[PDB]
Formats: structure tokens, sequence, C-alpha cells
């Protein structure tokens, strides 16, 4: 069906400056305890997702350039140590990758 | 009408769906940390539940090991499913897995995402939500209600 | 149209002609020229009557100024400070004289849309219209279902 | 259907460009002070007294021998030349040039002083509004050096002649919104500085032009700013951590 | 003034959380232990029953359906309606409720004090109960008035009677 | 084209004199022939009026719109020319005044339809203007109450004039 | 063209809101408008409506004396009607001629 | 002495203000200190400030309004600061809000500003006729269930004691103060000037001159909010409406061998930090019950 | 490219009209504007009013301290000499202060005459309204004294309009007779009065206590206050009429929306019946003695 007439910019304006088509403010908006930087209540961080995915990605590519092939999944269990540390009585047995940066502060011993 | 349905609809249909679980699956499994779409993340969570289930079940046993071979499509985690992630988890009952959603994709989609990880793990923590100390003003007032009720008692 | 223009009720300027009549045309200024075939009737007004208007009106100050203008005018300005711009281009002496005339018997105010034929102040006389101006009083003044 | 956009702004200089030109470049002044003066620790406790900081002056202008070939070149090269009514021109420049800096006067300022000076004076000032004044002038404008400059690549002679001034102003620099920035109207700080002058000689017309102004790098701090300043630190990605300086 | 978003899990610690659950557990269960015995502390003038007189009702949970068998062998089948925390809000007269007969105010199973508003809340706690999920309104005679804060059991009614059951319809949307 | 919002920031004010209140400052800034839509990027525009910088930008950066992150920009830009050029300390001190969308210079294509039928494509832009002043954000307006509404009212009344009458 | 048109119509709605202005007062001083009408025309007081509503809302005093002298022109009618006699006359039923 | 209690007030205010202007007036030229800000989110950071006149909520304004909204304290490098102080020389910044890790001085300091707000309620809200002499804010701690301020009424005021309505009515005039931002500026004053602002309080110059015992250079904190002028220990919150939650919760009555005292207990949570109906009702209810502690 | 000059010329004289409509100019002084002839200004003035003045009265009556302190200023900027005649400008200080004076007491005389019963308050708050700021100002402004008062700041002040105006009135007072110039006050300053009622320009603020203490002066004892008619009480807009009865006789009535405002209205009736400034008073009589 083809319009009747042309819709003039009075009636325009009420139905796209209603309040339903108008965007919602939002009150769910703090800031990061530990950066400072803007992060939703139930969203993580964004600057400390970015610091953590980024380690582990360095983490897991220096994992996959100590294995040969693809297919080369571990069976035991992992640890990933920095420069200046060695493997304790309970972490040996396992296998360990060494990182030549120091141990980020977020990163706990464990 | 979709009363008591527990399962979304993904991919092309139900054989998608799987397939699609089941990359996920393997990822996370073999990666011990994965992040993707919050829906698919979600409906994730309860097959790597299951599968650390059937892991813990034991090696031997050949209904888990057939799971274990269908839904690990790379055949060398199958032993790492069964000798490094049910060893780990013995004591647990049903927490083997965290899932917290991110912020949406940069890109133009603005995807919902979620992130799924295997407690427990050889990589950084997550920044995890933490409560308040207790030494909070509000905290404080609680436990003050706290010490006079077990005076009290 | 009443409804597009403005519009301002009856008025006299300083309350006007009750003790006095004051002559709201304060002066009067000619732009003309010496020799534009347009300004030839203001020409003839200057050389005629332009002295006759002065005598008449004393109280309304005339300027001529003969500059080389294509359109002649006339500029009333009023006690009010109101200025009124007319052209005199192209018009015989008798136009002008009527013209100037009328500039004259003017008050100044806006030629608009007078609300009111009239305008008085307390018209009231021996009081007005209200509800109870014609309505007898009851012994007590008790309502129609008050007992007392 | 293929109409495209036009107008991208750029700017990309090259070498061949760069020498292609025909005629070359007429310069009025040079690129800095060559020879630059270096003041003596000791002037803030020689001004104090006249006799000591003037005869002092005399002496040191006088015995240098680069600066009396300097002067003999300058007089040589153009006649009715005198260092002892200097002075007195010397600070008539400076208080014309800043009397058309405060008025914008953009012309007579360009007379006045060099091209290496009006940027100098202009660019962070063309926004807003200065009120300049000359109140007084405690020890008048002495030479202290003549430095001359030949060169042969075109045949030319540049002259600087450098003045010790030392003498208050009443500075008011005020906000393009109309408020003050800087300072009140009617202090009268005292400041003292070296302005060197650049005429080029060989030109037949020749103005002395103000080019420079030199400040000793021990003289006291100028006067504080009304409003406060934040200064951020280093900006750092996530893949940064914070080093604490010691 | 930009007010932020709150819950009552938000400023809460790990260790102040099973405490504030514990706490209101307990008062509830205080509460609701109160008022079972609402015959000895005032209640109010019982009435002989009337020709024209309606009783109070309440609000039950469908828990399911079962068959049942009737002794000249005909199969029925039965719905389970589970009155699991029923009691009496407040009570409405006749004269400003309908003109004809007076309000009861009836409210059904508990639920979390966290998620009811500050009116609620309030109306709630000068009663002296915790909050319910469903509230409703009976039509009664002033002679069936019941005092507010009584409970009601299933034992309103009797094997052998007929009921009235008003509920939501299962939505099918659009 | 038309280009007075650059020129709208270059005038100089004479200096105030003593006693005068202090006037504050208005920074104006603009971002020409961006692709986003017109309409599309007066929603965000209208969405960041009237409220400090800091909240505008907390708005804009998790909005998921693609104009969130050029009004962002924008934002941030004007703000650091507030710092710098302008005498403007506290550089949380400056609310959104002013914050438009309008439309720039498009571009006409083809767009096929089928059975050999065409339309005319348009590719859009769209300019961003803003404008910042030094304060604390004005208080928003509450709704009219009761006692105001009755003063109207009665007000109006007691306005009255017996028409058509003397 | 509407402008002419009301500039016509504006004389009739003027006069209608006169003569229901004068209704009401009328009615108020317990008379009806024709009959007020037609005795205040019988004793030779030419008023048209805009004065006579001028006066009911502005000079109520004159205007109860005008509906006074109207009722009492009317009384005086029905009573020559009644008695149907020539030598009996009205004071206020007199008749001046052009002077 | 004849004197209205509205002079009273106004020839106080003249007089702080006399001391503000002093105080002022003491620096004539502006000097510029270089404040580090040592916080954990923006390290590095360096304020060009004004001597006694910028502020550490002048530091907040130019860090971001964040940090204005959320930091409550100040440390300068060796103790608690309240924002509107005006620092004196170089130093380093950190902002404390009321989720730190450590927030037992925020606590303290929004403790005793709800203590101080109820000392005016109370000196405002009696009968001109009657006598009300507040005699300090003892320093209960945080994990008693309510904040006390210490009171003296008139002698025919002896017999009766505050009912719900009256408490109801404090509860109102204390969220009506609320309502209103009034900031609370401090002042660093002496003795000597101590004595004649306040001079008609015993009590208080008592307190004035215990505080001042312990002070080599017997210098005392004045704080002020509106009209009213108390002397407190310790920092301040800059704003009064970052209470949110206010209820005067109790009057207790303490009768010694000199003279009784009305300790007046209340329960207050601000705006970051406010809590559920339940939670409020259960805290309130702690609250009314008695709390004693003074050494 | 459309070949005229007549099209170009007219949106020249529209975009001077939509320069100045965007951007007013400064009001500048009629002296300042072109046709401009000060001695012919000033016949024009004494003419048009009907009234015989002396030219150099006026001359000395339309110059203020403040233009002869500018015209001081100008001179000591430009570096000449002026003294020889600017010395003897003949300020209108003294012209204006006995215009003030004579007016203010034609004024009194007048109302004294035209109504005994207002007292001397009453009196001196009419004749204050009368010579007041804003009357003057607009009388002046109507009249043209502004454009030839020779004065700085062309807006010319309140208070310099005023010292003009009564300056111009002393002026004519000492070329004409006083009879003379109390018609013309009468003539130029009580018409300024119609329309206006008593309290309007008297601004009282207890008209019951007045009103009792001119009846205690009249030998009244009190008026007592009666509710004579009312139409709605339980209303948001009720009306009450509110009498005052003197030894059960009515003297004044008064409509109000509350009570207390209907006994205050009847308090201010009573008052202007008793002070004679009823609405139906006798106009005032403008007429040649
Ligand atoms: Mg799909
Ligand atoms: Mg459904
Ligand atoms: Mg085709
Ligand atoms: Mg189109
Ligand atoms: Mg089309
Ligand atoms: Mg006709
Ligand atoms: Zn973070």
């Amino acid at each position: 069906a083809a319009p009747k007439n042309r819709r003039s910019i009075e009636v325009n304006r009420c139905r796209r400056r209603n309040p339903q088509k108008l965007i919602k403010v939002k009150n769910n908006i703090d800031v990061c305890p530990e950066c400072g930087h803007l992060k939703q209540k139930h969203i993580l961080c964004g600057y400390c997702y970015e610091k953590v995915r980024k380690e582990t990605a360095e983490i897991r590519r220096q994992m996959g350039k100590q294995e040969g092939g693809p297919f080369r999944a571990p069976t035991t269990e992992t640890v990933v140590l920095y420069s200046g540390e060695t493997p304790s009585e309970q972490d040996q047995g396992k296998r360990i990758i060494e990182r030549e940066r120091k141990r980020p502060s977020w990163f706990t011993q464990n | 009408i979709s009363h008591g349905r527990v399962f979304r609809r993904l991919g092309l249909g139900p054989e998608s769906r799987i397939h699609l679980l089941q990359n996920l699956l393997t990822g996370l499994v073999r990666h011990e940390r994965i992040e993707a779409s919050w829906a698919r993340v979600d409906e994730l969570r309860g097959y790597a539940e299951k599968l650390i289930d059937y892991g813990k079940l034991g090696d031997t046993n050949e209904r888990a090991m057939r799971m274990a071979d269908f839904w690990l499509t790379e055949k060398d985690l199958i032993p790492k499913l069964f000798q490094v992630l049910a060893p780990r988890f013995q004591g647990q009952n049903g927490g083997y897995t965290r899932m917290l959603q991110i912020p949406n994709r940069n890109e133009q989609d603005r995807a919902k995402m979620a992130v799924i990880e295997y407690k427990g793990n050889c990589l950084p923590p997550l920044p995890l939500p933490r409560r308040d100390s207790n030494l909070t003003l509000l905290n404080q007032l609680l436990q003050g209600l706290r010490q006079d009720q077990e005076a009290s008692s | 149209t009443a409804r597009g223009t403005a519009s301002r009720f009856l008025t006299s300027v300083l309350h006007n002609g009750l003790g006095r009549y004051v002559q709201q045309l304060q002066r009067l200024s000619f732009s003309l020229s010496r020799d534009a075939p347009s300004s030839r009737g203001a020409r003839e007004f200057v050389e005629r009557e332009v002295t006759d208007f002065a005598r008449r009106n004393p109280g309304v100050v005339i300027y001529v100024n003969p500059r080389p203008c294509c359109v002649p005018r006339v500029v009333a300005e009023y006690l009010n400070g109101a200025v009124r711009e007319e052209s005199i281009h192209c018009k015989s002496v008798e136009e002008i004289a009527a013209l100037v005339q009328k500039l004259a018997d003017q008050s100044g105010l806006d030629v608009i849309r007078i609300r009111k034929p009239f305008h008085t102040d307390s018209p009231s006389i021996q009081g007005q219209w209200h509800p109870f101006t014609n309505k007898p009083t009851t012994l007590g003044g008790l309502r129609p279902r008050e007992v007392q | 259907s293929e109409k495209e956009f036009v107008e991208h702004a750029r700017k990309a200089g090259l070498v061949i460009p760069h020498e292609r030109l025909e005629r070359p470049i007429h310069l009025a002044c040079t690129a800095g002070i060559f020879d630059a003066y270096v003041p003596p620790e000791g002037d803030a406790r020689i001004s104090s007294l006249s006799k000591e900081g003037l005869a002092q002056r005399a002496e040191r202008l006088k015995k240098n021998v680069a600066s009396q070939l300097s002067i003999r070149k300058i007089r040589e090269s153009d006649p009715n030349f005198k260092i002892k009514d200097f002075p007195e021109k010397a600070k008539d420049i400076f208080i014309e040039a800043h009397l058309c800096l405060n008025n914008s006067d953009h012309d007579r300022l360009h007379t006045l002083v060099t091209e290496n000076c009006f940027p100098d004076m202009v660019w962070d000032i063309r926004y807003k509004t200065v009120r300049w004044s000359f109140v007084e002038s405690l020890e008048p404008p002495q030479v202290v050096q003549v430095r001359c400059s030949s060169l042969m690549n075109q045949g030319n002679i540049y002259g600087q002649v450098t003045v010790r001034m030392h003498t208050r102003q009443t500075l008011a620099i005020y906000d393009r919104f109309g408020r003050l920035m800087y300072g009140q109207e009617d202090v009268p700080r005292d400041v003292l500085e070296y302005v060197v002058f650049e005429k080029h000689l060989v030109d037949p017309y020749g103005s002395w032009r103000m080019h420079g102004k030199i400040i000793p790098p021990w003289a006291p701090p100028k006067q504080p700013i009304l409003k406060t300043v934040m200064i951020p630190g280093p900006q750092l990605k996530p893949w940064e951590e914070f080093e604490e300086p010691q | 003034h930009g007010k932020s978003v709150t819950w009552w899990d938000e400023h809460l610690s790990e260790e102040n959380v099973p405490f504030v659950k514990q706490l209101v557990s307990d008062e509830n269960k205080a509460q609701l232990a109160s008022k079972l015995c609402p015959l000895k502390d005032e209640p109010w003038p019982i009435h002989p029953w009337e020709p024209g007189s309606s009783r109070v009702g309440l609000i039950a949970l469908k828990l399911g359906m079962m068959p049942l068998w009737t002794k000249d062998g005909q199969k029925h089948v039965v719905t389970l309606l589970q009155v699991q925390d029923c009691h009496v809000l407040k009570y409405t007269p006749k004269e400003n409720h309908n003109g004809r007969m007076a309000a009861l105010t009836v409210g059904g199973k508990t639920v979390s004090h966290f998620h009811k508003s500050a009116s609620i809340l309030e109306f709630y706690q000068e009663l002296g109960l915790p909050p319910k999920q469903k509230v409703k309104i009976f039509n009664v005679t002033e002679n069936a008035v019941i005092k507010p804060g009584t409970p009601l059991y299933a034992a309103h009614f009797r094997p052998g009677q007929y009921v009235d059951v008003t509920a939501k319809t299962i939505g099918k949307g659009f | 084209i038309s280009r007075k919002w650059e020129k709208k920031n270059k005038i100089v004010y004479p200096p105030q004199l003593p006693g005068e209140p202090r006037r504050p400052a208005e920074i104006y800034h603009c971002r020409r022939q961006i692709k986003y839509s017109k309409d599309k990027m007066w929603y965000l525009a209208k969405l960041i009026r009237g409220m400090s910088i800091d909240q505008a930008l907390a708005q804009l950066e998790f909005s998921d719109k693609k104009g969130a992150q050029i009004i962002k920009e924008v934002l941030l830009e004007a703000q650091d020319m507030a710092v710098r050029d302008h005498n403007v300390e506290f550089r949380s001190n400056l609310y959104v005044a002013e914050s438009t969308s309008g439309r720039g210079q498009y571009l006409k294509r083809i767009r096929y339809h089928g059975r050999g039928r065409f339309g005319i494509m348009e590719k859009v832009f769209c300019h961003y203007f803003v404008k910042l002043v030094e304060g604390p954000p004005p208080p928003r307006e509450a709704p009219k109450t009761a006692v105001a509404h009755a003063r109207e009212y009665i007000q109006e009344l007691r306005n009255r004039t017996i028409t058509h009458a003397l | 063209v509407k402008c002419t048109r009301a500039r016509r119509l504006k004389k009739r709605s003027l006069r209608t809101l006169w003569i229901n202005r004068i209704t009401a007062a009328s009615q108020e001083h317990g008379l009806k408008y024709p009959a007020f009408i037609i005795n205040l025309i019988k004793c030779q007081v030419e008023l048209n409506r805009k004065v006579l509503a001028d006066l009911a809302i502005y000079e109520p005093k004159t205007f109860k004396s005008l509906a006074a002298l109207a009722k009492r022109r009317r009384e005086e009618g029905f009573a020559a009607a009644l008695g149907d006699g020539k030598e009996p006359d009205g004071i206020f039923s007199r008749v001046v001629q052009h002077r | 002495s004849q004197l209205s209690p509205t002079e009273l007030i106004e020839m106080q205010n003249d007089l702080f203000n006399k001391e503000k202007n002093r105080q002022l007036s003491l620096t004539p030229r502006t000097e510029k200190i270089e404040v580090k800000h040592v916080g954990k989110t923006d390290p590095g950071t360096v304020f060009v400030m004004n001597k006694n006149i910028s502020t550490p909520y002048s530091c907040a304004m130019h860090l971001s309004e964040w940090y204005c909204r959320k930091s409550i304290l100040a440390l300068v490098d060796g103790q608690p600061w309240d924002m509107y102080k005006p620092l004196t020389k170089s130093c380093e910044i950190k902002f404390l809000t009321f989720k730190d890790d450590d927030p037992g001085e925020v606590n303290k300091a929004y403790w005793r500003s709800c203590a101080m707000m109820m000392g005016c309620v109370i000196e405002r809200a009696f009968k001109d006729e009657y006598v009300v002499s507040l005699v300090r804010a003892p320093e209960v701690p945080v994990i008693a269930g309510a904040f006390c301020y210490d009171v003296v009424l008139d002698k025919r005021l002896d017999e009766w004691m505050p009912t719900k309505e009256n408490l109801h009515s404090f509860t109102k005039d204390a969220r009506a103060l609320i309502y209103k931002d009034l900031p609370f500026e401090t002042l660093e004053v002496e003795a000597k000037v101590a004595l004649e602002i306040f001079q008609h309080n015993k009590y208080k110059l008592d307190f004035i001159e215990e505080k001042a015992s312990q002070n080599p250079e017997r210098i005392v904190k004045l704080h002020r909010f509106g009209d009213f002028i108390d002397v407190s220990e310790g920092p301040l919150i800059p704003r009064t409406s970052i209470c949110f939650q206010y209820e005067v919760s109790a009057v207790h009555n303490l009768q010694t061998q000199s003279s009784l005292v009305r300790r007046f207990q209340g329960l207050s949570l601000p705006v970051h930090l406010r809590a559920h109906f339940t939670i409020w009702n259960k805290l309130l209810e702690r609250s009314r019950k008695m709390v004693t502690e003074d050494k | 490219a459309k070949k005229g000059f007549r099209a170009a010329y007219r949106f020249q004289k529209e975009l001077e009209r939509w320069r100045l409509l965007r951007c007013p100019p400064p009001p500048v002084r009629r002296s300042e504007k072109p046709n401009w002839d000060y001695h012919a200004e000033i016949q024009a003035f004494g003419h048009r009013l009907q009234e015989t003045f002396s030219l150099d009265l006026l001359k000395t009556a339309f110059v203020n301290s403040c233009y002869i302190k500018s015209e001081e200023a100008k001179r000591q900027k430009l570096g000449i000499d002026k003294e020889a005649a600017l010395l003897n400008l003949k300020d209108n200080q003294e012209l204006s202060e006995q215009g003030i004076s004579f007016s203010q007491t034609c004024l009194t005389q007048f109302f004294e005459d035209a109504f005994p019963d207002l007292p001397t308050e009453g009196v001196t708050s009419l004749v204050d309204f009368l010579t007041s700021e804003e009357v003057v100002c607009h009388v002046a402004r109507n009249l043209a004294v502004e454009q030839l008062a020779l004065s700085a700041e062309f807006p010319v002040p309140p208070p310099v309009l005023r010292q003009t105006f009564f300056a111009v009135i002393g002026a004519l007072l000492q070329s004409s007779g006083p009879e003379r110039t109390a018609l013309f006050i009468r003539d130029f300053l009580i018409t300024q009065m119609t329309g206006k009622e008593l309290f309007e320009m008297w601004t009282i603020t207890n008209p019951m206590g007045l009103l009792v203490e001119e009846l205690k002066k009249r030998k009244i004892s009190a008026p007592e206050s009666r509710l004579t008619r009312q139409s709605g009480s339980t209303t948001a807009l009720p009306v009450y009429f509110v009498g005052l009865y003197c030894d059960r006789k009515l003297i004044a009535e008064g409509p109000g929306e509350t009570v207390l405002v209907a006994e205050e209205e009847a308090a201010r009736v009573a008052l202007r019946k008793l002070f004679g400034f009823t609405e139906n008073r006798r106009p005032w009589d403008y007429s040649k003695p």
C-alpha cells in the first residue's frame, strides 16, 4: 500500500522524539577501584580484562612455542613462573613456562 | 509458546548446535579459558560441567570414554581430560566452571560476550568482582549487630 | 488582517487635550532635489507654501535639504520620538499640502488596529454590576436551606 | 552516479620543489644571535650602585677587541652612527614596539621589530588583551657589546648591538573572555633584560630593529599565574606498569 | 544529584550476607510462630451463622493433578491446592468498601523482604507478618469478619462442598 | 558550504571592569563530514544535552552507537582545547550547553531493484556541533506543582475583563 | 475573504451579544426583553442596544430606573386596553411632538 | 547576659568571618605549591596549586568529577585532611572513599559529621526560653550502634523525656538540614579566640581547654556549616548532602554528681552505602539500645 | 547574472534593515543626529506649549552640571583655553530648586483646595507621587525635554531628567507669572492622576487603624464588621462581602476572596469615602479662571 498523503514534520517529530525512541541513561556506571577507569557493575573492567587477556596471550604463545606440534597436549599440570623465580616443592612434576617479564602485581603466587 | 524449554536454538539446527557446542568445549578443554558470545557460553557451561563429571566417572568406563571421544574433537585432549582436569576436581561437586560477562565486542556487531574458565588453571586470574570489606561503615554496623546477637545468645 | 498584525487600545499622548492641546508634530524634514524631475512637486511646495505652513504651525521645526536624491522624502518626527517617513515622489503641490497637513494633524501613535473606538478611565459611575447588585437580602443572612 | 569529494588538504614538500625555486629568498634578518652575550654572574648586587656598574660596563665594552672591530665595521658601513645616543634610540624602539603590541598595530610592529621577534611576541598573544604601560626607568639602558657577521655567499653583513636594560613596567594580560589572567595593572615590577638589535648594513634603508631578548639564567622566576595548573602523568597502555621515580 | 542504582547485596560483605540471611529467616520464623494462636490473644467476637452469610476464602498453590476413584467405579481427576501460608492482612468496612459487604484482604505465600517496595514492607512491618506474594480481596458479610493477622488453613473447607477457583490462566502470548 | 562554528571561537571580549561577575568560558567545537546519519547522531546529541562533560563521556563510553565514539572524541578534543587555549582551569568544570547534529554533503549512487528498475541511494554525511560552558550544570526543570498550577489558574481567572462591554 | 465576511458578521455578532446582555439584565429586573424594548420605545426613549447594554453593565441604578419606566408604560398600556376608554390617558403614555 | 539566640548566632558568625579574613590576609602574595598525587588510580600526577587557597577538592576538580563525587577524605602525606581545608605546603595527596580497603578514617569523619549535625539540630530544635548547652560529641567507635551527642537542658526540663513524636520531629529537622547543601568549613584558631567565640557554654569552654592543653601551640580546630559553629576532633565530610539516611534513634539521661547529661543517639548512612529497609530497621533497633564509650 | 541596479539597491536596503534588526546600535542624541538646530528647537519648545519663555533662561535651564564637567574634561584633554565663556555657563541648579519648591507648593495648594478632608500625610504622598521619578520622567520624555537637555549619557538618568524638567518649570516661573506657571503645572502634572486611585499612590499599611483614627477624630466610636453577602465558603475561590457599620449604619462595604481581605477592602472604601476620593467624585476642573 502507498501512503495517501505526505506526513508532516509535526507528526514526524511527535513520532521520533517520543521517550520510547530516545536513548535511556545508564545508572549502573562506576569507577574501577584498581585502575580508576569506568566500568559497569555487572561487567568486568575493560582495562583489567585487556591486561589479563594480553598476559594470557603471551603465556599461551610461550607454551605453544614450547611444543613442537599442534596435537602435543600436556598430560600433567602446568605452572607459569617469571624471572627470578624457581619452582617450589609442590610445583615439581609439572610442566613449567618461564617468562622474562617480572611477576605482575595482580598475578598472585598461589 | 516455549514454556519449559531449556535449550536455545543455535546454528542451522540441532546438529549444528551440537557441533558448535563441541567446538567450544574442545577449545575450553584445550585452553582452560575461552571467550565467546554470552548465549553460547551459557549453553556450553552445563556441557562443560557434565564433561568434567564424565571425566571423574573414570578412564576405564566405556560410556565415559566414548562420550569424551565424541565431544573432544581433538583426540589429544582426552588424556588431558582424564588425567589433568578430573584429578584436580575430586572434592568438588559442581563448581568446575566460572562464567563472567565481559564488555561487548569492539567491532560493529556489539555482541554480548562472556568468558568461561575451568577453575584452578595456570592462567592469570580474572578481575573477579570482590565484595566490600568488613571495615566499611555498613559492614561494621552489621558486625556490631552480630556481636550483640552472639553476646545475647 | 487583524489576527496577523498588531493592535492597541485608543489612547492619547500624555493626556493630550485634557488641560491643553499640544501639537504632536515636532519636526518635519523635507529631502528633495534641485534638478530631478521627480522633485518638481516638492520644489514647488517649498517655493510656495512651506512658509505659510511654518507660520501656521509655530510648534514644528521645518528643515529643507536640497541634495542629489532620486526620490524626495518627508520625515515627520513626533513628541513620542516616533518617526514617520513618507515619499513625495511625483506628487502635485496639492497632494504635498494634503500629506503635510495629515502628518501635522496625526498624533504620531502607531497606525494599527484599534481595539475599541473609545477609551475612558473609571467608567463605573454609581457602581459596577456584580451578581449581588440586584439580589434582595434575607433576615439574618440565612442560606436557602439553613435553619437558625 | 559516480561523483566524488574533493579538497583534501595535505602539505607535502620535497627537496626537488624546495631547491627548484628560480629566485632565492631575500631575508631581512638572521636565524639567531651569533656570539650570544653571556652576562656576568653578579649583576643584582652591581645594579644597586651606579658608578661601580657603569664604569665596569664601559670598561668591558671598550676593552673587547671584537666589539671594537665590530663597531668600526658598522661605522664604516653606515656613517653618522654613535654608541653614545644608541641607548636612547634602543629604549624608544623598545617602548614603541611594546605599545604597538598593546594596540595590535601589526604593520608598525613589523617596522619596529624583526622577523625573529614578531612571532615570539604575537603568536600566543593574538587572542588575548594586553594593557602594557611604561612608568619609569631607574637605570638608563647601557650598550654591552657589538657583534658583526659577514657572509660571503651573498656578500651581506649583519650587525647586532646588545643593550642591557633595567626598567619598570605595569603588565596586565587579559583573557579572550575579558577576565584577568597574568597580573594586576597597577603593579610596577622591575625587570632586567638584554635587548639585541639587528641591522642590515648592506641594505640602503637598514632600519634598526629589535631582534632578540636575552634573560639571565639566574634571573628571578616570573610572577606566578592566577590560576592552577594540572600536570598529568604518563598515559599508560594496559601493557605498561607505572614506574615511580625517586 | 545523579544517584546510582542499588540492591541489598551490593554493599554487604562475604560474611554479612549469611548473617543477614539467617537474621531475616529467624525473624520470619518468629513472626510466623507468633500467629499460631489467634483465638487466645484477642479474637474478634464470633457471630452465629445466617442464611445470607458469606465466608472468607484462601490463597493456595496449585501443586498438580491426581487421579481419584469413586465407590461406584467412576474415575475423576482432582487438583491439589496447597495452603502454604495464608493470612488475613487488613479489614475494610462494608460502608467504606462496597456498601453491601465488608472486604477482607488475604495474603498468600511468603516472599523475600529484599525485593519489595518501601510502602509494602512498612505495611507488613506494622501488621507483624513477612511479606506475601499474592494479595486478594474477599467480599464477606459483617458477621463473618476475622481479625487481621489470623492464619487460615485448608480445614476451612470440608470434604463435600463446592468452591470457586480464581486464577490467572496460562498465558500463550500474542 | 557554511563554516561559522569555527569562527564563533575567535571572538574577543573587552576586559571586565572590577566588580563585574566573572564571565563563564564558552568553547565551540565541531566535527565535519561524519559518515554516520543525521537523525541517529541527533539522538546521541539530545542524549548528552545539558549534563556535565564527565557524565556525558560516561554515557558515550557505554553507548553502543557508532556515533558515540565520534561524539566522545569531539568532547575530549573540546575539553583539551578548553584547558589549553582558553583560560579554563578545572577540566571537570564544563557542561554541554549545546549539542546538535546537522547534515552535510551527500553522495548519490544507484540502488538496483529488479525488472531493470533502480533507486537513488544517498550516502549520508553529518556534522556534529558541541558548545561547552564553564561551570556546574544548570538544574533540570521540575514538573509544575499543584500549588503553581492553582496559582496560574487563579491569576488567569483574575485577568478576565468584560469584553465588548464599555 | 474570511476577513471581509467576518467584518460583515461582526456587527451582527455584537448586536446579538448586546441583546443577550439586555435580556439578562431585564430578566434580573423581572421583565422580558421584548416588553422592555417596546415600552422603552413607547416612552420615546431612543437608546440603542449598545447603550442599553453599557448601562446594564456599568449603570445598574439607571438600568433599574429604565426597567421601572418600561414596566410602568406596560401597565398603562394594559389598563388602557382593558378600559377601552378615550378619556383616561396614562401619565407616561402621552406623546410629545417635535418642537 | 541579655542576648537573643539569633544575636548570639550572628555575632558568632561575624567573629568566625573576621578570623577567616585575618587568616587569608596573613598571606599577602600567591605562592605556588607542587602537590603530587599518590593514588593507585592515576599516579604521577602533579598539581601546581595555590598556597592557602587551593583545596584537595580543587585537586579533585582538576582530576575528574568522579573524584569530587566519590572522594570523601584526603591523606596529605601524614594525616586525614578534609576536602574544604586549604593546603599549606608542597605535599602528596591520596583520596579516600567509603569503599576503600581501610575506610576507618572516612568512617570516623562521617561519624563526627553526623554527631555535629545532631548537635546543631538539638540546639536549634528547642524552645528559646529553655537553656540548651551542648557539652561535646563523644568519640564512640563505629562498631557501636549509634553516634552520640551530649547536651545539658534547663533545670525545669529534668522531669520529662522526649517521645516518639519529638524524636520524629528532630529527624524531620535533620533531613531538612540534609536537603540544603551546607559545606563543612574548618579553621585552625587559638584558645584566646575560642574562649571569646564561645564565651557562654561552660562545658564547651572546658572541652576547648582540654583540647588546647595537649597542643603545645594551643591550637584548636573549629568546624562550621551554615550558621552553626562547633569544636570537634579530626576532619569532617565535605558536604552535608552526603548523609542520605538519618534518624534520631533515642535520648538517654545520665545523672552524675555535678549534673545530668542527655546523650542523644542517632543513626545515619551515606548515599554511597544506603541499606535496605529491613537492614536499616534492624540497625535502628540496634541503635535504640544504650551505648557507653568514653575511654 | 541578472542585469540591473534597482534590485541590488533594494537588497542593500534589506541587508541594512537585517543588520539593524540583528545588532541594534546604542541610542544616539537627537543633537548628534543630522537635522538639528538648537535655537529653532528652543523656540519651538517654547511655542508649542503656548507659553512665552525667555530664551536665555531656557538655555541656562537645559544645561546640567554633568555636561559642564564633561566639557571641562574635554577642554583639559584637548589642551586649549575655554574659561572665558564656559565659566559663565549658568548651570540650572538654582532654577531647578526654585522649580521644585514652587511645584511642591502649588500641588499642595491644589490638593488642599480640592480635597479638604485629605490629611497632610495623604496630600504629601500625592505630591511626592506627582513630582516623583517616574511621572516627571515620563512627562519630560513625552514633552521632548530630554532631546533639548544638554547632558552627557544620552539616556539622561532619571535624576537628571527630573532636574531638567523642574529647571524648565523654574524658568517658566521666572519668565511668566505664578498663575500661568500654576496653570502649566495643572495641565502637565495633575493630568497624570487621571484614572488613578488614592491608595495606589498612598500605599498605607493598616487601613482599619487609619479608619478608626479618622473616626475618632470625627467623633465616631468604632466600626463593626459584618458579613453582608457571601457566595461559597468551602470552595477554592470564595467571595465575601464585608460591611462596616457605625451605630448600626452602613458606611462602606467591600468584596474579597477571604474575610480578612474583604474587611481590609471595606476599610479602604470607608477611608476613600471619608477623604473624598470616591470613584464618582467631581472630575478635576480644567478651565481658565
Ligand atoms: Mg540464528
Ligand atoms: Mg508464556
Ligand atoms: Mg538485468
Ligand atoms: Mg531518498
Ligand atoms: Mg524520492
Ligand atoms: Mg455596510
Ligand atoms: Zn579496572
